[PDB]
RNA sequence: AUGGAGAGGA
C-alpha cells in the first residue's frame, strides 16, 4: 500500500516485533504514547464492600481490585459511564461483579481473580472476564484468608483510559528505537576509551548497515524505519493495541478537524 | 523503635566531639542536629 | 519582645514550597485551599460591581468567589449561612471580603527573616496541588531549596499597604540589592547546566527546534532570525538563539585568563546589543555577579525588564535542555587506569615525607621554627605534607577528567560543584582535622586500640588515604566519623551565636534613617554620619568602575 | 529520601508517557536532578544504585555491607556480562518527542524510601479566627485554626524597606487593636467609658 | 518482632533512657585557668555503690 | 582604582556611540570649549546636598569630590574625541544623561539604613563555617562585643 | 503485604506469578534469577517487583479473629 | 609581604618588603621604638590605637577589622553598613558595645532600650526618674501600634 | 486535596471549546491556536507534520505549564494560503498515513502464525 | 546587493580544539602576503583538511524572519558548498596600511587581514561568508 | 570457653586489638587496584581482635548501604530520617491501637544490603520500596 | 515653626516614599468612589487609576517634610519631580 | 482555655 511499512518479524499473543519503515518521528513516537495511555479498556472502577474480616484493608482491596485484568475485546461496543443517559451504572455501560470467598480450610484459603464472576447482563459482547495467563488457570492474587475470614464484594466496571488512571493501561511496556549505530548523531555517547567497545550493539544492529568510517556525516538524512515491540497486557489482544492505536490516534486527530468545521 | 530503646541522654568541657573511645560502644553516625547534637547517643 | 514587638497575626498562611520553571520571577504559586481562605477587603465601587457581585454569587469555595459582605451598619453578611447569600444586591460603599485572586500583592516570607528581601512582594498566580510554587532564581533571597522548606504568605488589607508591597517589596524592585551593591537574584541549576551546555561553540540546533524555542520565548517579535549556517543545511547556533532573550541597547564586555577578541577558549564575553558575540554563557555572565548580565539589565532596562529578563532565559534554556538532558553516573566519579595508578603514587610520597620528616625529627634534627616548639613545626610539617598531597591527587584527577565528565561540567557551569569535591570523590579525601590541630590522642598515646602507643604516623592520625570512589577503612572511617562531627557541632553553635548577633546589630541601629536634610541619625538627633555613607548615594545604584586616572605609566598618562 | 542525606519533595508527576524512557520499554518511577549529587559527595547512593540494578537483573541479593572488597569495578564487569552500559548508563529517548536524548542517563533501582511530613500535615491557612483571651492576640498552631507569627525579626524587614503603613496593618487590624481611654489630666486609662 | 524494654503506664508505652553522668570514686587532677589562685586541682567524686 | 561609584560611565558610553550610530573615520564637531566647559557646569549641577550656605555648599564640594575625579578622567578633551568620537549632539545627551542617571541614585530621606545596615552585615556572618589569627564568628563576637579579653591580640610592624 | 497486582513502573502483571514463582524456587530448586526469568519477567523493574517483594500477609495472618 | 606602591617612572610595581607580626599588645612602646616605621605600625586590637592613636583612627581599625571578617570569609559587604555600624559605636566619644552595656545604656526612649535586653529594670528606674519619652523610635510606635517614622511616615500628608 | 480530578485532562469543562484561533499582533498572516484538553500527543505531530507543506513559514507548539492539558500551536504560512487550511491539510496528510499504517499492518499481521 | 570581498585561500592549520563539530582555521591567501584568515569551521558539515585550498568570499546580498526553501525554486549567490551570515564587531589598525576584521557567525568567528578592503568592508550588521570546493 | 571477651573503655586502653582477623595476622609476602588502600598488620602483639568493624554502627547506620562511600555527616542525616521512614512498625497494627500509625502499602526488602539488616529484621519489615530512579535534568520541576 | 517658599535644602525629586504612600492615599480615597481627576483610559484599577492621575500631575496633595529641629517643608505633587 | 515536659521539620 502507499505510506507507513509495517514488517513484523516476531508475532506472539504478548508480543509483537516490528520494524516500521517511513515514518516521521513525530508520528512514530505519538503512536506509542497513544497505545500507552489514550485507547480504552475496562477495569474496575468501583467496588461496594459487604463484608471485610480479612488481614487486608477495604480501600487496600479496593485499589488491588482496579489492576485486575479484563477482556476488553469488545469495548467498543460498550458505553463511557459518565456519557450514557443512566443514573450510576447500568448495562450498556458497565459490567458489574462480584467477589465472594469465606476461609473454611485450616491452611490459608486464596483469592484469586479467576474466584472473581460476572453478574451484569453482557449483552452478548466479549468483555469483563478477568483475564488469566496463569498456567494454572487462576489469574492474579486477590487476597488471602485465614479459618474464619469473609469477604464479600460488588465490582462494577468502567470504560477508561491509561490518563484517567494507568489501571486502564492497555499496554505494558513498549520496546522502541529507531537507527542502531548512532548513524544521525542524536546522542552524543558517554565514553571512557572507546565509545563502541564500551557501548553495546542492541539486536536492531543487524538490520541496519555498518557506517564505514570513512564516509563524512550524513547531515541531511532523517529519521526512519523504528525498532519497536508492544507488549500487552492482555485486555486487548497485542495486534489491536496498534490497530486501537493507530485508530484512536487517528481518531482524536481527526476531532480537530471536525472541530474546525462547527467553528 | 529499635533505635529508640538504645538511646542515650547527657544533660548540660567539649562533650559533643566523638571522643576517640567511643569506637564500637556508641554509634558514630546516628544522633539529632542542633538542639543537643553529640549530647544524646545511641548504642 | 513578644507581644508587642512581634505579634502573632490574621491573614496568614504556610506550606511546603517546591519550584517551577514556568512560573514568571515575580510570582507566588498560592494552592487554590489557601486562595480560598486568605480574603482582601474590597470596597464596592462602581467600576468593580459587576466583577464583585459575581464574586459574591460565585459563594465561598468555589475559586474567583467571596466570603462576608460588609455593610452600612457594619454588620457581616456571613456567605457560607444566610438565607440571602445567592441573592445580595451590592450597594455601594460596602465591603466585600473576596477570595485572594491572579496578580494581587501579597508578601512572602521564609524564617529565619535577616534580609529586606527575606520579606518579597509578589504576584499571586493560584493553582492546584498543595504547595506555594517559586520561580527557582528567586531563591538566593529567600534561601530557599525544596528538602521540604515551609514558607510563610502575608497579606495586606487596605490599598495603601497594598501600594507599599508593591511599590517598595516587590520582587523585581529587590533585584539590584543594597547589600554588595550588587543583584543577588541568578541563574540556577538546570538554567545555569543548560545555558552552559547550549552556548559552547558546538552546539548546533536545526530548524525544527529553532522554530519552537523561538515560539517559547514570550517576548519574541516574530521574526525568525538568519541562521549562522546557511550551507548544505540551515542551523543555528546555541548562543544564536538565546540571544533572543537578551533585550535591545545590551552591551556586556568581560574578557578573561586567555580572551582576545576572537576567545580561542571559547573564553569572556561579548554581548554588543541584545545579542552575543561570542564566548559561553554561564555564571560569571549570567550569575548573580557584579558586572553581570542582570546588573546590567536591571539598571539600562529597568527593574520589570528584567524581572522578564529571568522568564525568559529560563523558558528557552530549560526547554533546551528538557530535550539535551544531563545526568551524574558514578562512570563521572572514574578515573584512568593510570591515573589512579599515578594518583596513588602521588599519595606513597607525601607518605615517605612524612616518614621521612618523623624519621629526622625524632633523631632531634629538626629545627624548630621560630616562636614555635619542635613539636609545633613538625605538626605544622606533616600537615601542609598532606594537603599538598591530596591536592596534587585531587589535580592529578581533575586534569583527567575530559570534557564530557558530568561533574566536571556543572563545575565549568558553575552550577554546584567545586575542585575539593573532586578532589575527595575520584582521588583520596585527604586528612581529617577536629580542634584544628589533627586527631587526637584520646586513648593513652593512641587513636585507637588498633595503633600502637606514639604513632604520630599520616594513617593513624587521621590521614584518610582513600576517595569515597574506593571506600574508607574501618579507622579511617572512624576518624572521618570525627571531622564529620565537630562540623554539624558548630554548624549548630555558629548559627546560635549568629542569630543573636544580628539581633543586637539590628536593636543597636534599627532607629538610624536618612533625614530630609540628607543627614544620617537616630531618635533623638544626635547625627551619626553627616552624609549617608559619606557621599550621599544609596547603595542599590552604585557600580564597581575602574578609576583610569590612579594605574599607568606617567609617560602613558599624558600619551 | 534516598538512603544518604540525599532528601526532596515532589515538585510534579508526570504519567509513564510524558516520561523519558530506555530502549528496553522501561520508564523510571523517579526523577532526581544531577546537581544533588557533586555537592554533598553522596557516592554510596551512585554505588547502590549500579548494585541494584546488577542485583535485580542477575537475581541474588546485593551486598552493600560497609568494610568489603566490592568495588563499582566488579560491579561493572557484572553488568557488562549482562548486556548494558557498565556504569549504570542507558540511551534514552524524550517522553514528549521520541528522539534520543543526547546525553545517556544513569538509572537504576535504588532502595528509596518515603518520609513522614506530607504537605496536608502542614498546609495551613488562616483568616480571622480564634483569639487567646490575655492578649486579644491569635492562637498559636495549625491544629487550632491559628495565627503565624509576625516575628520580632519580620517586623525588622518591614522596618527596612520602608513600609511604615503595612508595618502597622500587620500589627493593629490582623492581631489586636484596642481603643482605650486617656485622662487629659493624670494621663492614665482611669476613665470610666460610660459610653452611649 | 516487638523486643520489649519498655513499660506501659496509663496505655502508653514509655522507654527509659539511659541517663550518662560522670562515673564515682575516681581521680581526676584539673590544670585550672589563668586568673586562678589554685593552678592544678585533684578531685573525687565520691559515693557509696 | 575600581570603585563602587554612582552613573556606570562606561555604558552610557557605549549607549551614546550606539544610540547615535557613530563612525570611527570621521570628525567630530565638538568645540574645545564644549567639551571642557560643559564637564565643569555639568559638575555643578550634579546636586546631592542642596543648602545656599557657606557649610553646606563646602559638604557637597566634599560628596562629589569622588565621582568627579571619575567624571573629569572620562570626559577629558583628549579621551573625548580620540577614544570615542562622539558628537556634539551625542556628547550633550552623556553629559546630560550622567546627570538624570546621577540625581537617581542620591539616598531617599525616609531610608531606614540602621535596620539595613545591621541586615547587611548580621545576614553573610550567618554564612560563615568553618595561620593563627581569629577570624570569621568568633571574631566578629569579639569586635561588637569590645572585648577587652582578646584571644589573639597583635602587633604588625613595618 | 501480598504481592502487588502488575508492576508499578513497567505496568505487566506480576501477581498471578508469585505462586509459581515460591515454587520454581522450592521445588524445582532453581536459584531466584532463573526462577523470575522463566516466569518471562524479562525487563529488571518487573523483576524487582517480585524478588523483592516480602509476603507479610503470612505472617498477619497467623493472629487469630 | 607585599606592597603595590610607585616606580618612579609612574607604573605600580611590585615591591616586597619584610613585615614583622606579634602575640601580644603594648603600643604605647613599640612604635617609640627606633627603626621601625611609626607612621605604618599595625595592631589587630582597636581597643588599643583607639586609647592610643585617639577615637577617630580608632574607627578606622574597628571597621577594617569587621571589614576583615566579612571579607577574609568570601563576601563583600559595601562600606556604607560596615560605615555605619562602625560610626554607630564609635560617636558617643568612646567605643560603645553593641550589648546591654553599650547602647542600651544610651539615654535614648525608655519604651525603646526596654525592648532590648534588660526588659523590667530599664523601666524600674525610668519610671523613678520621672523620665519623658520621645516617641520618634521605631520599637515605640511599634509598641504603640501606630505609624512609626519610617520611609512612608518620615514626612506628613495634607492637601 | 487541592489536587483536580484527572477526567480533566481531556474532558472540557464549561465554556471551554477545543480551539480557540486568534490573530497573532506580531507578525501577518499569522495565528495562535489554543488547543484546550490535549498535549504533546498530538501537538508535537501537527508541528512536524505542518512542516513538509512546503507552504508553510513557520509551525511551533508549546505546553504553557503542564499542570494542565493545553498547548500553544502558532503558525505563519505564505502570502496566500490561509494557516487553517495548512493545518486543514497538514491534519488530512496525518489521517492518510494512518489510515495506510493500519492496512498494511493487518495485512502483515494475518501472515504470521503464533 | 552586490559582493564586496574576494579570493582564495590556503589552509595551513586545522583545530579541534575539543570539539566535534567546529575547527578552527589558519590559511594564507594566494596572491597577497599582506593577507592571512582565521575562521571556525563546521567541520562536521563541510570537511577542511589542512594543505587544502579553499576560495572565500563575503557579499551581503543573496531583515525579514528567514523563509525556508521553496527557494528551491529561487536563485541564490551559492556556486558554493559552504556559506555563513554573522555580525562585524570589531576594526584593528595593526599599523601601516594594514588592517583586520572581525565577524561572528554566531560564535564562529573571524580574523581577516590586508589593506584594498579599506573603502570595502563596513562597518555593518550584513556580512555573508561563502565557501566552495 | 574463652574465645571471646567483654572489654570497657578503660580496660580497652591496655590491649591491642586487629582489624581484619584474615588479612591482619597470617604471614607477610596482584593488586587490584580497585580495591581500597589499607595500611598493614604493623605492631604484633594482638592481644585481641575485633568481630568485626560493622559492628561499630548503631541500629539506624547499619541500615546504609556502603556508607564507608559517603561524607560522614550525611550518614548522620540518614541516620536520624529512618526513623521517619514509613513501613511496618510491627505485624501487630491491625490489633494495637495508637495515636497515628503508619504502614507502607507494599514494602520491599532493599536491593543492596548491609550484613547487618539480617539481624535488624529490616528485610524481613522493610520502610522504603527499590524505585526506578533517573538521575537527570528533565523538565526542571 | 514655618520655612518660606525659599530656601529649602529638601530634594525636589519625589522619594520613592513619598509616592508610594501618595500613590496609596490616592488609591485609598479612589477605591471609596471620591471623583478622579484624569479620563479613565479603560483602567479601573484603584491604584493603576493613581499612577495615571500622577504622571500628569493632578494630584492635590502637600508633602509635608520634617527636619530635625522640628521645623518642616512644604511641597505640593505639583513642584515634585517624579523620576524613578 | 492555662501552666509544664519531650520528640520533630528548615
Ligand atoms: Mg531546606
Ligand atoms: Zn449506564
Ligand atoms: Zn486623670
Ligand atoms: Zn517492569
Amino acid at each position: 500500500e502507499e505510506g507507513p511499512q509495517v514488517k513484523i518479524r516476531e508475532a506472539s499473543k504478548d508480543n509483537v516485533d516490528f520494524i516500521l519503515s517511513n515514518v516521521d518521528l513525530a508520528m512514530a513516537n505519538s503512536l506509542r504514547r497513544v497505545m500507552i495511555a489514550e485507547i480504552p479498556t475496562l477495569a474496575i472502577d468501583s467496588v461496594e464492600v459487604e463484608t471485610n474480616t480479612t488481614v487486608l484493608a477495604d480501600e487496600f482491596i479496593a485499589h488491588r481490585l482496579g489492576l485486575i485484568p479484563l477482556q476488553s475485546m469488545d469495548i467498543e461496543q460498550l458505553e463511557y459511564s459518565r456519557d450514557c443517559f443512566c443514573e450510576d451504572h447500568c448495562d450498556k455501560c458497565s459490567v458489574v461483579l462480584t467477589l465472594q470467598a469465606f476461609g473454611e480450610s485450616e491452611s490459608t484459603t486464596n483469592v484469586y481473580s479467576k474466584d472473581l464472576v460476572i453478574v451484569s447482563n453482557l449483552m452478548g459482547r466479549n468483555i469483563g472476564h478477568p483475564i488469566i495467563q496463569d498456567k494454572e488457570g487462576n489469574g492474579v492474587l486477590i487476597c488471602k484468608l485465614r479459618k474464619g475470614q469473609e469477604l464479600k464484594l460488588t465490582c462494577v466496571a468502567k470504560k477508561g483510559i491509561a490518563k484517567e488512571h494507568a489501571k486502564w493501561g492497555p499496554a505494558a511496556a513498549i520496546e522502541f528505537e529507531y537507527d542502531p549505530w548512532n548513524k544521525l548523531k542524536h546522542t552524543d555517547y558517554w565514553y571512557e576509551q572507546d565509545s563502541a567497545k564500551e557501548w553495546p550493539q542492541s539486536k536492531n544492529c543487524e538490520y541496519e548497515d555498518p557506517p564505514n568510517e570513512g564516509d563524512p556525516f550524513d547531515y541531511k538524512a532523517q529519521a526512519d524505519t523504528f525498532y519497536m515491540n508492544v507488549e500487552s497486557v492482555g485486555s486487548i489482544p497485542v495486534d489491536q493495541v496498534v490497530v486501537r492505536g493507530i485508530d484512536t490516534l487517528q481518531k482524536k486527530v481527526a476531532s480537530i478537524l471536525l472541530a474546525l468545521t462547527q467553528m | 523503635t529499635l533505635s529508640h530503646l538504645r538511646r542515650t541522654n547527657t544533660p548540660i568541657a567539649k562533650p559533643r566531639q566523638l571522643h576517640n573511645t567511643h569506637w564500637g560502644l556508641v554509634c558514630p553516625a546516628e544522633t539529632p542536629e542542633g538542639q543537643a547534637c553529640g549530647l544524646v547517643k545511641n548504642l | 519582645r513578644g507581644n508587642l514587638m512581634g505579634k502573632r497575626v490574621d491573614f496568614s498562611a504556610r506550606t511546603v514550597i517546591s519550584g517551577d520553571p514556568n512560573l514568571e520571577l515575580d510570582q507566588v504559586g498560592v494552592p487554590k485551599s489557601i486562595a480560598k481562605t486568605l480574603t482582601y477587603p474590597e470596597v464596592v465601587t462602581p467600576y468593580n460591581i459587576d466583577r464583585l457581585t459575581q464574586l459574591v454569587r460565585n459563594g465561598p469555595n468555589e475559586h474567583p468567589g467571596a466570603k462576608y459582605v460588609i455593610r452600612d451598619s457594619g454588620d457581616r453578611i456571613d456567605l457560607r449561612y444566610s438565607k440571602r447569600a445567592g441573592d445580595i444586591q451590592l450597594q455601594y460603599g460596602w465591603k466585600v471580603e473576596r477570595h485572594i485572586m491572579d496578580n494581587d500583592p501579597v508578601l512572602f516570607n521564609r524564617q529565619p527573616s535577616l534580609h529586606k528581601m527575606s520579606m518579597m512582594a509578589h504576584r499571586v498566580k493560584v493553582i492546584p496541588y498543595s504547595t506555594f510554587r517559586l520561580n527557582l532564581s528567586v531563591t538566593s533571597p529567600y534561601n530557599a531549596d525544596f528538602d521540604g522548606d515551609e514558607m510563610n504568605l502575608h497579606v495586606p488589607q487596605s490599598e495603601e499597604t497594598r501600594a507599599e508591597l508593591s511599590q517598595l517589596c516587590a520582587v523585581p524592585l529587590q533585584i539590584v540589592s543594597p547589600q554588595s551593591n550588587k543583584p543577588c537574584m541568578g541563574i540556577v541549576q538546570d538554567t545555569l547546566c543548560g545555558i552552559r551546555k547550549l552556548t559552547l561553540r558546538d552546539t548546533f540546533i536545526e530548524l525544527d527546534q529553532v522554530l519552537n524555542m523561538l515560539y517559547w520565548v514570550p517576548d519574541w517579535d516574530g521574526v525568525i532570525p538568519t541562521p549562522a549556517i546557511i550551507k548544505p543545511k540551515p542551523l543555528w547556533s546555541g548562543k544564536q538563539i538565546l540571544s533572543v532573550a537578551i533585550p535591545n541597547g545590551i552591551h556586556l564586555q568581560r574578557f578573561d585568563e586567555g580572551t582576545t577578541l576572537l576567545s580561542p577558549k571559547d573564553n569572556g564575553m561579548l554581548i554588543i546589543d541584545g545579542q552575543i558575540i561570542f564566548g559561553v554563557v554561564e555564571k560569571k555572565t549570567v550569575g548573580s555577579s557584579n558586572g553581570g548580565l542582570i546588573h546590567v539589565v536591571t539598571r539600562e532596562k529597568g527593574p520589570q525588564v528584567c524581572a522578564k529578563l529571568f522568564g525568559n532565559i529560563q523558558k528557552v534554556v530549560n526547554f533546551w535542555l528538557l530535550h539535551n538532558g544531563f545526568s551524574t553516573g558514578i562512570g563521572d566519579t572514574i578515573a584512568d587506569g593510570p591515573t589512579m595508578r599515578e594518583i596513588t603514587e602521588t599519595i606513597a610520597e607525601a607518605k615517605k615525607k612524612v616518614l621521612d620528616v618523623t624519621k629526622e625529627a625524632q633523631a632531634n634534627l629538626l629545627t624548630a621554627k621560630h616562636g614555635m616548639t619542635l613539636r609545633e613545626s613538625f605538626e605544622d610539617n606533616v600537615v601542609r605534607f598532606l594537603n599538598e598531597a591530596r591536592d596534587k591527587a585531587g589535580r592529578l584527577a581533575e586534569v583527567n577528567l575530559k570534557d564530557l565528565n558530568n561533574v566536571k561540567q556543572m563545575v565549568m557551569a558553575g552550577s554546584k560543584g567545586s575542585f575539593i569535591n573532586i578532589a575527595q570523590m575520584s582521588a583520596c579525601v585527604g586528612q581529617q582535622s577536629v580542634e584544628g590541630k589533627r586527631i587526637a590522642f584520646g586513648f593513652v598515646d593512641r587513636t585507637l586500640p588498633h595503633f600502637s602507643k606514639d604513632d604520630y604516623s599520616p594513617e593513624s592520625k587521621g590521614f584518610v588515604e582513600n576517595s569515597y570512589l574506593r571506600g574508607l577503612t574501618p579507622q579511617e572511617f572512624f576518624f572521618h566519623a570525627m571531622g564529620g562531627r565537630e562540623g554539624l557541632i558548630d554548624t549548630a553553635v555558629k548559627t546560635a551565636e549568629t542569630g543573636y548577633i544580628q539581633r543586637r546589630l539590628v536593636k543597636a541601629l534599627e532607629d538610624i534613617m536618612v533625614h530630609y536634610d540628607n543627614t544620617t541619625r537616630n531618635s533623638l538627633g544626635n547625627v551619626i554620619q553627616f552624609i549617608y555613607g559619606e557621599d550621599g548615594m544609596d547603595a542599590a545604584h552604585i557600580e564597581k568602575q575602574s578609576l583610569d586616572t590612579i594605574g599607568g605609566s606617567d609617560a602613558a598618562f599624558e600619551k | 529520601a534516598s538512603r544518604h542525606g540525599q532528601k526532596g519533595t515532589i515538585g510534579i508527576t508526570y504519567r509513564r508517557e510524558d516520561m523519558p524512557f530506555t530502549a528496553e520499554g522501561i520508564v523510571p518511577d523517579l526523577i532526581i536532578n544531577p546537581h544533588a549529587i557533586p555537592s554533598r559527595m553522596t557516592v554510596a547512593h551512585l554505588i547502590e544504585c549500579l548494585l541494584s540494578k546488577v542485583a535485580a537483573l542477575s537475581g541474588n541479593e546485593g551486598d552493600a555491607s560497609p568494610f568489603t572488597d566490592i568495588t563499582v569495578e566488579g560491579i561493572s564487569k557484572l553488568l557488562r556480562e549482562h548486556g548494558y552500559q557498565s556504569r549504570g548508563f542507558e540511551v534514552m529517548y524524550n517522553g514528549h518527542t521520541g528522539k534520543k536524548l543526547m546525553a545517556q542517563i544513569f538509572f537504576g533501582p535504588t532502595y528509596y524510601q518515603r518520609l513522614r511530613h506530607m504537605v496536608d500535615d502542614k498546609i495551613h491557612a488562616r483568616a480571622r479566627g480564634p483569639m487567646q483571651v490575655l492578649t486579644r492576640q491569635p492562637v498559636e498552631g495549625r491544629s487550632r485554626d491559628g495565627g503565624l507569627r509576625f516575628g520580632e525579626m519580620e517586623r525588622d524587614c518591614m522596618i527596612a524597606h520602608g513600609a511604615a503603613s503595612f508595618l502597622k496593618e500587620r500589627l493593629m487590624e490582623a492581631s489586636d487593636a484596642f481603643r482605650v481611654h486617656i485622662c487629659g489630666i493624670c494621663g492614665l486609662m482611669t476613665v470610666i467609658a460610660k459610653l452611649n | 518482632f516487638d523486643m520489649g524494654g519498655y513499660f506501659i503506664i496509663n496505655g502508653s508505652e514509655k522507654v527509659l533512657i539511659a541517663q550518662e553522668r560522670s562515673a564515682g570514686n575516681i581521680v581526676q587532677v584539673f590544670k585550672k585557668a589563668a586568673p586562678s589562685p589554685i593552678s592544678h586541682v585533684a578531685e573525687i567524686r565520691s559515693a557509696l555503690e | 582604582a575600581n570603585w563602587p561609584l554612582p552613573v556606570n560611565i562606561r555604558r552610557i558610553i557605549q549607549n551614546a556611540q550606539q544610540t547615535f550610530h557613530i563612525d570611527h573615520t570621521k570628525p567630530s564637531d565638538l568645540t574645545i570649549k564644549d567639551i571642557v566647559l560643559g564637564v565643569k557646569d555639568l559638575q555643578e549641577n550634579l546636586l546631592v546636598l542642596r543648602g545656599k550656605n557657606e557649610i553646606i555648599q563646602n559638604a557637597q564640594r566634599d560628596a562629589v569630590t569622588l565621582f568627579c575625579c571619575l567624571l573629569r578622567s572620562r570626559l577629558a578633551t583628549r579621551r573625548v574625541l580620540q577614544e570615542y568620537r562622539l558628537t556634539k549632539q551625542a556628547f550633550d545627551w552623556v553629559l546630560s544623561n550622567i546627570e538624570a542617571q546621577f540625581l537617581r541614585s542620591v539616598v531617599h530621606p525616609g531610608e531606614m539604613v540602621g535596620v539595613l545596615a545591621a541586615q547587611s552585615i548580621g545576614e553573610p556572618a550567618t554564612q560563615m563555617t568553618l595561620k593563627k589569627v581569629t577570624s570569621g564568628v568568633p571574631r566578629l563576637k569579639e569586635i561588637l562585643n569590645v572585648a577587652k579579653n582578646m584571644k589573639t591580640p597583635s602587633l604588625t610592624v613595618y | 503485604m501480598i504481592v502487588p497486582v502488575r508492576c508499578f513502573s513497567c505496568g505487566k502483571v506480576v501477581g498471578d506469578k508469585w505462586e509459581s514463582y515460591l515454587n520454581l524456587l522450592q521445588e524445582d530448586e532453581l536459584d531466584e534469577g532463573t526462577a523470575l526469568s522463566r516466569l518471562g519477567l524479562k525487563r529488571y523493574c518487573c523483576r524487582r517487583m517480585i524478588l523483592t517483594h516480602v509476603d507479610l500477609i503470612e505472617k498477619f495472618l497467623r493472629y487469630n479473629p | 609581604y607585599d606592597r603595590k606602591v610607585p616606580s618612579p617612572t609612574g607604573e605600580y610595581v611590585k615591591e616586597p618588603e619584610w613585615v614583622l607580626e606579634t602575640d601580644g599588645v603594648n603600643l604605647s612602646e613599640v612604635m617609640t621604638v627606633p627603626g621601625i616605621d611609626p607612621t605604618r605600625i599595625y595592631t589587630n586590637s582597636f581597643i588599643d590605637i583607639m586609647e592610643v592613636l585617639g577615637i577617630e583612627a580608632g574607627r578606622a581599625a574597628l571597621y577594617k577589622e569587621v571589614y576583615n571578617v566579612i571579607a577574609s570569609d568570601g563576601s563583600y559587604v559595601n562600606y556604607r553598613h560596615m560605615a555605619l555600624l562602625v560610626d554607630v559605636m564609635t560617636t558617643q566619644g568612646g567605643l560603645t558595645s553593641v550589648t546591654r552595656h553599650g547602647f542600651n545604656r544610651s539615654n535614648t526612649g525608655a519604651l525603646m532600650r526596654c525592648s532590648f535586653e534588660e526588659t523590667v529594670e530599664i523601666l524600674f528606674e525610668a519610671g523613678a526618674s520621672a523620665e519623658l519619652d520621645d516617641c520618634r523610635g521605631v520599637s515605640e510606635n511599634v509598641i504603640l501600634g501606630q505609624m512609626a517614622p519610617i520611609g512612608t511616615g518620615a514626612f506628613d500628608v495634607m492637601i | 486535596m487541592n489536587a483536580p480530578d484527572r477526567f480533566e485532562l481531556f474532558l472540557l469543562g464549561e465554556g471551554e471549546s477545543k480551539l480557540k484561533i486568534d490573530p497573532d499582533t506580531k507578525a501577518p498572516n499569522a495565528v495562535v491556536i489554543t488547543f484546550e484538553k490535549e498535549d504533546h500527543t498530538l501537538g508535537n505531530l501537527i508541528r512536524a507534520e505542518l512542516l513538509n507543506d512546503r507552504k508553510v513559514l513557520f509551525a511551533a507548539y508549546k505546553v504553557e505549564h503542564p499542570f494542565f492539558a493545553r498547548f500553544k500551536l502558532r503558525i505563519q504560512t505564505t502570502e496566500g494560503y490561509d494557516p487553517k487550511d495548512a493545518l486543514k491539510n497538514a491534519c488530512n496528510s496525518i489521517i492518510n498515513k494512518l489510515g495506510a499504517l493500519k492496512t498494511n499492518f493487518e495485512t502483515e499481521w494475518n501472515l504470521q502464525t503464533l | 546587493s552586490n559582493t564586496l570581498f574576494d579570493d582564495i585561500f590556503q589552509v595551513s592549520e586545522v583545530d579541534p580544539g575539543r570539539y566535534n563539530k567546529v575547527c578552527r582555521i589558519e590559511a594564507a591567501s594566494t596572491t597577497q602576503d599582506q593577507c592571512k584568515l582565521t575562521l571556525d569551521i563546521n567541520v562536521e558539515l563541510f570537511p577542511v583538511a589542512a594543505q587544502d585550498s579553499l576560495t572565500v568570499t563575503i557579499a551581503s546580498s543573496l531583515t525579514r524572519s528567514w523563509r525556508p526553501p521553496q527557494a528551491g525554486d529561487r536563485s541564490l549567490a551559492d556556486d558554493y558548498d559552504y556559506v555563513m551570515y554573522g555580525t562585524a564587531y570589531k576594526f584593528e589598525e595593526v599599523s601601516k596600511d594594514l588592517i583586520a576584521v572581525y565577524y561572528s557567525f554566531g560564535g564562529l568567528l573571524m580574523r581577516l587581514e590586508g589593506n584594498y578592503r579599506n573603502l570595502n568592508n563596513l562597518k555593518q550588521e550584513n556580512a555573508y561568508l561563502l565557501i566552495r570546493r | 570457653e574463652g574465645l571471646v571477651e567483654y572489654i570497657d573503655a578503660e580496660e580497652e586502653e591496655s590491649i591491642l586489638i586487629a582489624m581484619q582477623p584474615e588479612d591482619l595476622e597470617p604471614a607477610e609476602a596482584d593488586v587490584d587496584p580497585a580495591k581500597r588502600i589499607r595500611v598493614s598488620h604493623h605492631a604484633t602483639t594482638f592481644t585481641h581482635c575485633e568481630i568485626h568493624p560493622s559492628m561499630i554502627l548503631g541500629v539506624a547506620a547499619s541500615i546504609i548501604p556502603f556508607p564507608d562511600h559517603n561524607q560522614s555527616p550525611r550518614n548522620t542525616y540518614q541516620s536520624a530520617m529512618g526513623k521517619q521512614a514509613m513501613g511496618v512498625f510491627l505485624t501487630n497494627y491491625n490489633v494495637r491501637m495508637d495515636t497515628m500509625a503508619n504502614i507502607l502499602y507494599y514494602p520491599q526488602k532493599p536491593l543492596g544490603t548491609t550484613r547487618a539488616m539480617e539481624y535488624l529484621k529490616f528485610r524481613e519489615l522493610p520502610a522504603g520500596q527499590n524505585a526506578i530512579v533517573a538521575i537527570a535534568c528533565y523538565s526542571g520541576y | 515653626k514655618a520655612i518660606p517658599k525659599d530656601q529649602r535644602a529638601t530634594t525636589p525629586y519625589m522619594t520613592k516614599y513619598e509616592r508610594a504612600r501618595i500613590l496609596g492615599t490616592r488609591a485609598l480615597q479612589i477605591s471609596m468612589n471620591a471623583p478622579v481627576f484624569v479620563d479613565l483610559e479603560g483602567e479601573t484599577d484603584p491604584l493603576r487609576i493613581a499612577m495615571k492621575e500622577l504622571a500628569e500631575k493632578k494630584i492635590p496633595l502637600v508633602i509635608r517634610r520634617y527636619l530635625p529641629d522640628g521645623s518642616f517643608e512644604d511641597w505640593s505633587v505639583e513642584e515634585l519631580i517624579v523620576d524613578l
